[PDB]
């Protein structure tokens, strides 16, 4: 139920809070109010590539055409 | 500037829009209009309204199978938790209806009986 | 080039992507001042231009 | 020109007479160093990894080879250090 | 009902502005060249020639 950086319950499918603005050890959900352990659910990583299209230039051109 | 825009019809072929527009805050917004004038309405309101939904449900049904797309992912956690922000209520889809209904009472001329 | 950068955790989530793109279409590494370009056309009636 | 006198015009330009002792390769040379150079320019592609659980932005900015850009643009490779450390932060 | 897809990865089949399903682009294409052939070639006793099959390739 961690997909990214958010997460979700695992019986109701509702978005959890953040882990971080949550009192220690316990993530409760709001509708089935499972209390998750707030240790160890990951560390919430995620990587992202720049658009590709984002920096146009003149060198940008030689790229693909060499 | 960037937006989408359906004309649906009725079967006695009356017209009616509905617009989704692309807020810069990561958030995206329902447009309407019922008289003359314009209603602007975040589409979780909808999207928790139209149905029974869970709030994977709006993940898994705008993400396919690339979760690994970031940017996807990304607008996403912006768009269901500004909902959760804004709306600390509105958890069932009887709550939400009723909040969309209490607004729109008075300018749909609803009965007091309704 | 390689930079960490906090944050608390009172933020909520920024985009910082969208931010990094606007911020590096904006910082000149050489500008001269109302300039964006320096052009050598082909010299049009015999001067050098 | 004639109907709005625009001091904001839509194409300003600027013609710059050569000398004629100086010559048409020290001229293209030459407009490189007026010619605005952005970092976006000499960017291949940023790679940002958000941490959390403190919220840890790794920005990780992937350049051009130093083959590349300091001949497309002569940007060396000092001065592009002091432009993220004191333009780009 | 059973589809878990979204997205420009697949191709979504619409009917007059509402989700059948969806299908991969290869077959996609495949079911409509066969929808084409079915309608002007009228034994198939759902087809119409008056029907619109906008397939927009990936
Ligand atoms: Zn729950």
């Amino acid at each position: 139920s961690v997909v990214g950086s958010l997460i979700f319950c695992l019986d109701c499918g509702d978005l959890l809070e953040n882990p971080n603005a949550v009192l220690g050890s316990n993530v409760e959900c709001s509708q089935c109010k499972a209390i998750y352990p707030k240790s160890q659910f990951s560390n919430l990583k995620v990587v992202t590539t720049t658009a590709d299209d984002a920096f146009p230039s003149s060198l940008r051109a030689k790229k693909s055409v060499v | 500037h960037y937006g989408i825009q359906i004309r649906s019809v009725r079967p006695d072929q009356t017209s009616q829009t509905n617009v989704l527009h692309y807020l810069n805050d990561g958030q995206v917004t329902f447009r309407f209009s019922w008289r003359k004038n314009e209603y602007l309405v975040p589409v979780v309101m909808i999207l928790k309204a139209l149905c029974h939904t869970s709030d994977r449900e709006i993940f898994d049904g705008i993400i396919g199978n690339d979760v690994k797309d970031s940017f996807l992912t990304d607008r996403l956690e912006l768009l269901l938790r500004g909902f959760k922000k804004r709306y600390p209520h509105l958890q069932n889809r009887t709550q939400v209806l009723q909040y969309l209904g209490d607004k729109f009472r008075v300018v749909f001329q609803a009965s007091p009986d309704q | 080039c390689e930079f960490k950068l906090e944050l608390a955790a009172d933020t909520e989530k920024l985009l910082m992507v969208n931010i990094v793109e606007e911020i590096c279409r904006k910082s000149i590494i050489r500008q001269i001042p109302h300039i964006d370009r320096c052009v050598h056309p082909e010299p049009e009636n015999g001067k050098r231009v | 020109i004639v109907m709005t006198a625009s001091a904001a015009i839509k194409t300003p330009q600027m013609t710059l007479p050569i000398w004629n002792d100086v010559s048409d390769e020290q001229a293209d040379t030459f407009c490189k160093s007026i010619s605005k150079v952005l970092l976006s320019e000499v960017i291949d592609k940023v790679i940002v990894t958000e941490t959390t659980g403190a919220r840890s932005y790794v920005i990780h900015m992937r350049f051009f080879d130093n083959n590349e850009y300091s001949e497309e643009y002569d940007v060396s490779k000092e001065e592009l250090q002091n432009v993220i450390s004191n333009q780009f932060i | 009902s059973h589809t878990f897809a979204a997205g420009p990865s697949l191709c979504c089949v619409q009917i007059d502005g509402k989700i059948i399903g969806w299908v991969s682009h290869e077959q996609g294409k495949i079911i409509a060249d066969t929808l084409r052939y079915w309608k002007v070639e009228g034994k198939t006793p759902g087809l119409p020639i008056d029907l619109e099959i906008g397939y927009v390739p990936p």
